[PDB]
């Protein structure tokens, strides 16, 4: 019966700058007998296990970089980073465990940089996928910043939005950029009628769209 | 070193029951508490309870969300921890971690194990198909298809993991009771196709392992 709110639930930063996330509880988690907080934070990189940054509000994990500071008392506290790194792209996690156990909801924290283009490449179906009837076209859009990106799928030049997946990385530890993968699946039968296969990516970064294709008789 | 390592996760259908284990090392298991906490897919993290120490008589607690249907327990003689899951609902489908939690005197999770993916579904186990994606000037960029498979997850290696900078595999997406992903990897133009590139794709729900060697078509 704690319960446990963090803010903002997301935000993003540029490398070198200083940023604050809150963390607000229920109750005090002040142990009175003890003279000290049962709160920490956790740390959970994409695809990663939670990693122990902070405990006791403010007592830095060993191998934990001196960047990260635990402050607060009571039923307010907050983790500081004061000069964000790319590698610090993760998901802040606060939690008491002055009664039992009870985490946040979590602070998303993104880092901001420099526009960048995507690089795109275009790839055909593969024989043994054709051989099983069906057809998939893939699209990648690799390294590009900011997030949003529109692509629009061409088949002998005219626009085809039926059978499109879509699906965006997470962002990237090193160089902030995102990645997305385009796949146009078809039938083998549709596939075989048309020519010309075009996988056009619009981005902030260029008026001019990018565009990768292939012609199925120049054998994908 | 401190190791943990979840395991017993995969598919189980709506109303079944699932036992996970936790197996630990490289430090006094009886002196601490243990907890096991969950997450679904893109979502917060949630504590679901946990079982007491030695000195504590290795007695257990639990969130209100999962008291009454979930059980926590304990071998000491193998430093191993269990999560009995009962009347499973599409809720409960999570990534499930085990966490080393108090030990009379520290207020913190200091280890936490690689987490066991558990889905709750009706829908039928189904392999991958795993297809080659190969191009048609510096940097020269490859993929791999991993297509139409279920439960999660699936893992993509790029040469058995001794590729590992330049490769982005995307979220798998679902789409009518199945899964697609892909991966790509981007390597200097002079070692492909001079030296080989090849994507190992496993998926442990039906046992399967593939490797797809990428060749110029
Ligand atoms: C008067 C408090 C006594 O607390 C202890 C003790 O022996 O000092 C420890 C308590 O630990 C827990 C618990 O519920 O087991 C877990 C801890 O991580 C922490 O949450 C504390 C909480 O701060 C309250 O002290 O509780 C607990 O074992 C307690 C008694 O055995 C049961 O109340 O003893
Ligand atoms: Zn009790
Ligand atoms: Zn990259």
């Amino acid at each position: 019966d704690i319960v446990m709110t963090q803010s903002p639930s997301s935000l993003a930063v540029s490398a070198g700058e200083k940023v604050t996330m809150n963390c607000k509880s229920s109750q005090s988690l002040l142990n009175s007998r003890t003279r000290k907080n049962y709160l920490a934070w956790y740390q959970q990189k994409p695809g990663q296990s939670p990693k122990l940054l902070i405990y006791w509000a403010s007592t830095r994990e060993s191998g934990v970089p001196d960047r990260f500071t635990g402050s607060g008392s009571g039923t307010d506290f907050a983790l500081t980073i004061s000069s964000v790194q790319a590698e610090d792209l993760a998901v802040y996690y606060c939690k008491q465990s002055y009664n039992l156990r009870t985490f946040g909801g979590g602070t998303k924290l993104e880092i901001k940089r420099a526009d960048a283009a995507p690089t795109v490449s275009i790839f055909p179906p593969s024989s043994e996928q054709l051989t099983s009837g069906g057809a998939s076209v893939v699209c990648f859009l690799n390294n590009f910043y900011p997030k949003d990106i529109n692509v629009k799928w061409k088949i002998d030049g005219s626009e085809r939005a039926n059978g499109v997946l879509n699906s965006w990385t997470d962002q990237d530890s090193k160089d902030s950029t995102y990645s997305m993968t385009s796949t146009l699946t078809l039938t083998k039968d549709e596939y075989e009628r048309h020519n010309s296969y075009t996988c056009e990516a619009s981005h902030k970064t260029s008026t001019s769209p990018i565009v990768k294709s292939f012609n199925r008789n120049e054998c994908x | 070193e401190v190791k943990l390592v979840e395991s017993g996760g995969g598919l189980v259908q709506p109303g079944g029951s699932l036992r996970l284990a936790c197996a630990t090392s490289g430090f006094t298991f009886t002196d601490y508490y243990m907890s096991w906490v969950r997450q679904p897919p893109g979502k917060a993290l949630e504590w679901l309870g946990f079982i007491r120490n030695k000195a504590k008589g290795y007695t257990t607690e639990y969130s209100a969300s999962v008291k009454g249907r979930f059980t926590i327990s304990r071998d000491n003689s193998q430093s191993s921890l269990y999560l009995q899951m009962n009347t499973l609902r599409a809720e409960d489908s999570a990534t499930y971690y085990c966490a080393r939690d108090h030990d009379g005197y520290y207020e913190r999770f200091a280890y936490w194990g690689q987490g066991t993916l558990v889905t709750v579904s009706a829908a039928a186990t189904t392999p991958p198909s795993v297809y080659p994606l190969a191009p048609g000037n510096s940097m020269v960029t490859l993929g791999c298809l991993v297509k139409g498979y279920f439960p999660e997850p699936v893992t993509v290696t790029w040469n058995s993991g001794s590729l590992s900078t330049g490769v982005h595999t995307f979220p798998a997406v679902l789409s009518s009771d199945l899964y697609t992903l892909t991966s790509s990897v981007t390597v200097p133009s002079k070692t492909w196709p001079s030296e080989t590139v090849t994507c190992n794709v496993a998926h442990p729900a039906s046992s399967t392992k593939v490797d797809k060697k990428i060749v110029p078509r």
